[PDB]
Formats: structure tokens, C-alpha cells, sequence
């Protein structure tokens, strides 16, 4: 359709007004004293949230040019949530301050391209200084502190996440889901714990629990679906000769074969049970092979070549304990070679590195956690749905912060890391004066997270910023107690990945946003 | 022991060729069911229109080529798969 | 060695005509399966209702024309393709 | 940061048809050293057609690869079985491209590797295909997404003639899509 075209300072003012609207919506949540934002949802109750990415997503303005500004600065929080999962509010606070101070220099006649180059140089040096300033976070106490701080100073969430990461180890996968109680629940599972139940109700060895218990059982893995008892009949006779129980992981066991095996189960010849194969095509085979590697067996398929009739006891897998129930099935101490297990770990990790999709990569990481380590599920307990959503978002942010902490390390929280970085970058210079001014606005906007934290606390941002800059090292501002001290000792840590990602994405979008002169939108 | 009647033969089917001529292993329908089989038992012989029994040209223990179809039947003797077919379904005898 | 039974013949099919009458190359369906083939083995002969075996008119090594259908059966002897038919399916003998 | 990713020789966007072909499990990449190259213009479902070719490859002992429209089911399973049986190091991948272009770049692969494409139109079938008919290369890499051939053993004169032919196709081409595919 027809377009409205704005040029120069008018377009810059409209775009900055939109950025200010989005950033003022977002930044009322920063820090421990930050407040919540209600987002009206057309379907369901309104969402009360304290994370900046949801507020950033929900902002869209009537003025088209202000809407441009809002969408471009919303990209900052979207990217910061995609990469690190935390620091979306900090990223928007940084982006708004770079745009505001950058447009001040743009209005001052300085070249916006050179300002963007200066911002990029300053932020590259800032990332280097953050990496130098970072300390690796491996101890559980610092992990608990990171999880607490990232969850609005909720010590219960931080200690629960620390215990979960301790239980599942470094290779474990932890996810957050809703809970039925009012309290947070941690559910840790070990070994292969795929979510497929028994194919028939009559397998139950323990009727008082509805769970089939198999002690040192044989495991047969049939990639193809079976409807006839003929194929594994030699295997059934062999396992009856052995006398040990047998569990089948198959695409589908149904009809005559299923009836024959359940009848033989209650006849007592074989303590046999069959369950569905996990997942769907192109993923069923790989983690079926993972099950075989864990149990020290081999999958039976037409592609691999051997048939179930030729399958023997050596072909079948071996484990120490097996639990079947209605929804899932657990395998405990699968008898497989350790070296093959670690080789499979390395292969799936290489697949993770080659994976360019979040869904495939997270499925591969879940498979790694299944075969090695464990899987933790954190049930968010809250008396109401809106508190459930808010607490779930906070626990998700804390989990992402702990993951970023183990990935890259930790620094002093409350924006003091960026303050120290800017203090270290005092002598950095660009190719010309406009680049130096861009560096200076980047350094000044690095104080924006701390200043906005103090503003949310109700104190004076400038006095506290000067006090923190006067101090050295991890000396900073406890925003919860409104005191001063060593933030590492005070337990206020921020992941280096979160801070660095927030700074980088804010700087990139803000530089590209201050470089603009003309904006072309649809007419109202 | 099982022996057939009239003009029929009990034949144990030979093992399927797992490997092709030049060392290539064939599996699946490539390892198609062998139509060759050794003779396990020979019946008394075909009954003609005059009521006389003509002895069969097939001997016990001789490898023969048989034609699958409706004339061949499957049975399990001492847990071993054997095929039953009239001497017409027996095509030829393999020598040397 | 393979030799047949009753009124049947083992015949090695001749090579399909790659070239036409004027030398046109024939391929695919043009080079259809040859109905002619040399006789590799002749059975003992057809058994009549009286119990007598009447020897076959065909002879070993003579080129004869066969009709493809249900009566012909394919087999491999020393990795060579041979067809099996009753002498009724054998049509005629090519002389000179 | 800006990354430069350069490849050399033939490298198309097709992977192995079965996961079991992997010679190097620590990388997920099949590495064939001086392999034979068969170019089937028709899809493969049975093992009868290239069975003489497979036996000739087993006699030679060098690894073998198939570029066909689709090798699947019984034939694919037979190649897999013969792969871990060790008689032949055979890997089959889907032919790159589509109608009226898959044939052209298959002929390009034949020119690079010094082989000939087996087609119904060209007349010769896979049953009478020999080792001389098959293509030759020095190294071959297979993975999930791409397939690379390094130092195809083909005549330089034929390669230059094919270059000239496709350049003439470029000059005759008008639409940008066909021209960039030819380039
Ligand atoms: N008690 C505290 N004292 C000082 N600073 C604190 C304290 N608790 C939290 N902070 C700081 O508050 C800042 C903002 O954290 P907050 O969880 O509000 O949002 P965020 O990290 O910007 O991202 P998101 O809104 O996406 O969760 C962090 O830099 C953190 O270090
Ligand atoms: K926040
Ligand atoms: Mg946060």
C-alpha cells in the first residue's frame, strides 16, 4: 500500500519514542525491586510477568514509526532470550541507553556509521574484558546463588536447581513443568526412561503398584513391528531355557503374538512383557540403538540384516532391573560395555554440534541424558494459574542462568560487571572522533543496567553509579538491602554468557538503529 | 518316520544360497527359497486306470528340483520343515 | 548334470536377436526372449495309461521352439539359465 | 563472524540412504579410498541388476558407490549386509538434482570420474555393466547432508569439453535460475 516516508530527526524522534515506550514497559522489571507487568491475553487470563522478553513481545504501538522503533528494540530481547534465556530486560536497558545516547551524538552532527563502528569496537573490547573478568562457576554454592538471583532472589528455586544439577550431573537435562502441588517438586530419573507403557494391562507383576518388575531380564529390540509369534519363537524358546524375564522394545506388538506372549506370561514359562518403540521415524532407530548400547545388545531389523528367527540370546540385550508401568518404562543398570557407551555419547555430541535446529539438538541432548547421567523435571508449585506461570518463567530463567554459568562462568551481578568493564575500557580509542564518541556512549550505556536497578530501588542512580565506579573489583550495590559490598561474597552473581549476550545484541541492534536517517512505513 | 502315498514324495528343501556366485551375500528375497531339495521319502507309486501301481522314478536321498504352487504342502517332522508333492511336481533329479 | 523326468525337456534358450534383418540393432522389447533354444536334456518319455513309457520325439542337442507360459520353469545350472517344459509345450524342431 | 566455506570437486547435497554405511563412526562420514563409481539413471529395488557388477567389484576389492535415483528396500539391505560382511565396501546415495538436470549432472559426474551412466535410453543395462563402465575416483566422503568426490579419475580433455558444453548452455540460457544452476 501507500507509504509514509519520514526523514532525519523527525523519523529518529518517532523511532526513539517507540523504543522508549517498549523499554519503559520492559525496564520496570529489572533488578530485585523491579515490579511485574500485566499483559492482556485475548485467550485466557492476563499474564503477570517479570521477564522482559514477554513484555517486549507484547508491545506494539499505534504510531507506525514508533511501532518500527518498538519492533527493532524488541528484537534485542528476543535474541537475548533465544541465546541465553536471561538478561532480556538488561539487554533492552542497554539497547535503549545506546540508542538514546547514540541519537544524542547523531543529533550532535557526528557520523552515525562511525558511531556504530565505535560502539562495535567498544563492545568487542567489552566482551574481551568480560571474558577476562569472568570466573568459572563449578561449585554448587555459586550455582545456587546464580539460580537464586536469576529467580528474583528466590533462594528455594536456586537451591532446588543446584540440587537438580548436582543429581543429574553435567550431562543431565533439566526441564521445568507445571506441578499439581503448591510447592516446587524435583523429579530425577536415571538410565533410559522413555515414556511408553505396557501394551497390555495383564503384564503387571506387582498388582499393588501397577508396575512390572523384572530382575536381571533379557531385552529384545525389534525395529520392525511384529504380529506373529513365529519370528521370536526361537528367541522365546531360548529365553525359556534360560528362564530369565524378557522385555521387548518393538514398533508394535499386537494380535496373535501379543496374546501368545501374555498367555505364556501368566503360564509362568517366561516372565515376558512388550512395549512400544520410542519416538517416530529417523529418531526411533538411533535411540533404539542407544538402548541396545546401554543393554549390550543389538537391534533386530531388515536393514541391518539379521532376522528374529536367527536372533539368539547373545543378540539380545542385558540389564539388571526393569520397571514397566502405565505411562513410562525405566531400565536400571543395563549391562553394556562402558567404552561403547562413551563412544555413543561422543557420537551424539558430534550430532549436537552438527545440529542447527533447537528441537533436534534438544532431543539429542535428552537422548544423551537418558543414556548417560539423568533427567530432572522441576514441577512448579503454585496455588493459582497466574502464579504458576510467573513462577515457571522465573524458574526457567534461573535454569538458563545456571546453564550459562556452567557454560561461560560468572561475574559480579547488578550491572557491576559492565561498570568494571567500562572502567577498564577508559583508554580505548577509535579511528576518529566520531568513533571515540561512539565508544564513550557504549561505555556510558554500560552503566545503564546498574542505574536502572537503582532507579527501580527508588534511590538515586547517579550517586550509586559514582560510588560503584569509585570502588574496585567486585565491589557493588546490593539492591535488595540497598547496601554496598563484595557482590561475590554477597551472593549476587550474573552469568558471563547472559551479560555478554545482552551487551552484544543490544549493541548490534542499537548501532544499526542509530545509523538510520529515513523510515518508510504504511500510511494509517 | 513318514512315507508318502500314491505318486507323491517327501522332500527336505535345501538350504537357501546365502552367497551369490562371486562372493556377494544375498539376504531377503534375494535369498529366495530354494526350489532344490533332497528326497526324504518316496511313495509306493502312481495308480493307473487298471489299478496297477507304477513305481516312481525318484529315489530316496536324491537331490531333485521341485515346483512350488498348490501341489506342494508344508509339514514339520521332528521339528524340521519338509515339503510334500506329487511326482508331477517333481521336475528333475540332479546328478553330479 | 540335469536330466528331466516323464515327458519333459531341459532346453537352453538361444540368445535374443540383437540385430534385425537389415542389421538394425534391436534392444529392450525388440530383443524379446527367444522362443527357440537347443535341447540340453531329454527325459525318459511320457507315461501312458497302460503303464508304458513312450520315448520323446525330441533329441539332445537339437534346437527346438518352446512356448513361454505356465509350463516353462526357470532354473540355474552351473550359473547358466535353463528352461524346463513338457514335450507338449515343445513346439517343433529346427532342422537346417 | 564472517566464515568462508570452500569446497572442491563434485560435492552435492545428498546423503547416504542408510545410517549403516558409516566407515568412520567418530565422524559419521563414510571414507572410501580409491572407490568405484556406478551411475544408474534408474532407481534400484532389486539386487539382480548390479549383481555381476557387485561380483566384479568384490573380485577387484576396491570400494564401490552408487549414484541412482533411489536404492531402497531389498537392494539397499543387501548392500548393507555385504558392507559389514566386508566383501565389498558399498555405499549408495540418491542422485542429485531432478528431471532434465539430474541426468546432465550425472553425465558430468561420469565425465569427472571417467565412467558412463547406466540408463534405459542409452541402451546398456546394469546386468552387462562392467568395471570399465564404472567411474573411478581417488577419495570419496559421505555424510548426512552432502557427498564429495575428490580427484575423479577422468580425462582432462573430456572435462574441458564438458566445461565448454555447459558454458555454451550458460550463454544460450536466458532465465537466471537455469543459468546459475549451470554455473
Ligand atoms: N539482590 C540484588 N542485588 C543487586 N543486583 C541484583 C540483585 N538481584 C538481582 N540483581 C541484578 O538484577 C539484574 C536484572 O535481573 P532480572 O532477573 O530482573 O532481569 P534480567 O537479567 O535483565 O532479565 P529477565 O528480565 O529476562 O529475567 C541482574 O543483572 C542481576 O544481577
Ligand atoms: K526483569
Ligand atoms: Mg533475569
Amino acid at each position: 500500500a501507500a507509504k509514509d516516508v519520514k526523514f532525519g530527526n523527525d523519523a529518529r524522534v518517532k523511532m526513539l519514542r517507540g523504543v522508549n515506550v517498549l523499554a519503559d514497559a520492559v525496564k520496570v522489571t529489572l533488578g530485585p525491586k523491579g515490579r511485574n507487568v500485566v499483559l492482556d491475553k485475548s485467550f485466557g487470563a492476563p499474564t503477570i510477568t517479570k521477564d522482559g522478553v514477554s513484555v517486549a513481545r507484547e508491545i506494539e504501538l499505534e504510531d507506525k514509526f514508533e511501532n518500527m522503533g518498538a519492533q527493532m528494540v524488541k528484537e534485542v530481547a528476543s535474541k537475548a532470550n533465544d541465546a541465553a534465556g536471561d538478561g532480556t530486560t538488561t539487554a533492552t536497558v542497554l539497547a535503549q541507553a545506546i540508542i538514546t545516547e547514540g541519537l544524542k551524538a547523531v543529533a550532535a552532527g557526528m557520523n552515525p556509521m562511525d558511531l556504530k563502528r565505535g560502539i562495535d569496537k567498544a563492545v568487542t573490547a567489552a566482551v574481551e574484558e568480560l571474558k577476562a573478568l569472568s570466573v568459572p562457576c563449578s561449585d554448587s554454592k555459586a550455582i545456587a546463588q546464580v539460580g537464586t538471583i536469576s529467580a528474583n532472589s528466590d533462594e528455594t528455586v536456586g537451591k532446588l536447581i543446584a540440587e537438580a544439577m548436582d543429581k543429574v550431573g553435567k550431562e543431565g537435562v533439566i526441564t521445568v513443568e507445571d506441578g499439581t502441588g503448591l510447592q516446587d517438586e524435583l523429579d530425577v530419573v536415571e538410565g533410559m526412561q522413555f515414556d511408553r507403557g505396557y501394551l497390555s494391562p495383564y503384564f503387571i507383576n506387582k498388582p499393588e503398584t501397577g508396575a512390572v518388575e523384572l530382575e536381571s531380564p533379557f531385552i529384545l529390540l525389534a525395529d520392525k513391528k511384529i504380529s506373529n509369534i513365529r519370528e521370536m519363537l526361537p528367541v522365546l524358546e531360548a529365553v525359556a531355557k534360560a528362564g530369565k524375564p524378557l522385555l521387548i522394545i518393538a514398533e508394535d506388538v499386537e494380535g496373535e503374538a501379543l496374546a501368545t506372549l501374555v498367555v505364556n506370561t501368566m503360564r509362568g514359562i517366561v516372565k515376558v512383557a512388550a512395549v512400544k518403540a520410542p519416538g517416530f521415524g529417523d529418531r526411533r532407530k538411533a535411540m533404539l540403538q542407544d538402548i541396545a548400547t546401554l543393554t549390550g545388545g543389538t537391534v533386530i531389523s531388515e536393514e541391518i540384516g539379521m532376522e528374529l528367527e536367527k536372533a539368539t540370546l547373545e543378540d539380545l540385550g542385558q540389564a539388571k532391573r526393569v520397571v514397566i508401568n502405565k505411562d513410562t518404562t525405566t531400565i536400571i543398570d543395563g549391562v553394556g560395555e562402558e567404552a561403547a557407551i562413551q563412544g555413543r555419547v561422543a557420537q551424539i555430541r558430534q550430532q549436537i554440534e552438527e545440529a542447527t535446529s533447537d528441537y533436534d539438538r534438544e532431543k539429542l541432548q535428552e537422548r544423551v541424558a537418558k543414556l548417560a547421567g539423568g533427567v530432572a523435571v522441576i514441577k512448579v508449585g503454585a496455588a493459582t494459574e497466574v502464579e504458576m506461570k510467573e513462577k515457571k518463567a522465573r524458574v526457567e530463567d534461573a535454569l538458563h542462568a545456571t546453564r550459562a554459568a556452567v557454560e561461560e562462568g560468572v561475574v559480579a551481578g547488578g550491572g557491576v560487571a559492565l561498570i568494571r568493564v567500562a572502567s577498564k575500557l577508559a583508554d580505548l580509542r577509535g579511528q576518529n572522533e566520531d568513533q571515540n564518541v561512539g565508544i564513550k556512549v557504549a561505555l556510558r550505556a554500560m552503566e545503564a543496567p546498574l542505574r536502572q536497578i537503582v532507579l527501580n530501588c527508588g534511590e538515586e542512580p547517579s550517586v550509586v553509579a559514582n560510588t560503584v565506579k569509585g570502588g574496585d573489583g567486585n565491589y557493588g550495590y546490593n539492591a535488595a538491602t540497598e547496601e554496598y559490598g563484595n557482590m561475590i561474597d554477597m551472593g549476587i552473581l550474573d552469568p558471563t554468557k547472559v551479560t555478554r549476550s545482552a551487551l552484544q545484541y543490544a549493541a548490534s541492534v542499537a548501532g544499526l538503529m542509530i545509523t538510520t536517517e529515513c523510515m518508510v512505513t504504511d500510511l494509517p | 518316520n513318514i512315507r508318502p502315498l500314491h505318486d507323491r514324495v517327501i522332500v527336505k528343501r535345501k538350504e537357501v544360497e546365502t552367497k551369490s556366485a562371486g562372493g556377494i551375500v544375498l539376504t531377503g528375497s534375494a535369498a529366495a527359497k530354494s526350489t532344490r531339495g533332497e528326497v526324504l521319502a518316496v511313495g509306493n507309486g502312481r495308480i493307473l486306470e487298471n489299478g496297477e501301481v507304477k513305481p516312481l522314478d525318484v529315489k530316496v536321498g536324491d537331490i531333485v528340483i521341485f515346483n512350488d504352487g498348490y501341489g506342494v504342502k508344508s509339514e514339520k517332522i521332528d521339528n524340521e520343515e519338509v515339503l510334500i508333492m506329487s511326482e508331477s511336481d517333481i521336475l528333475a533329479i540332479v546328478e553330479a
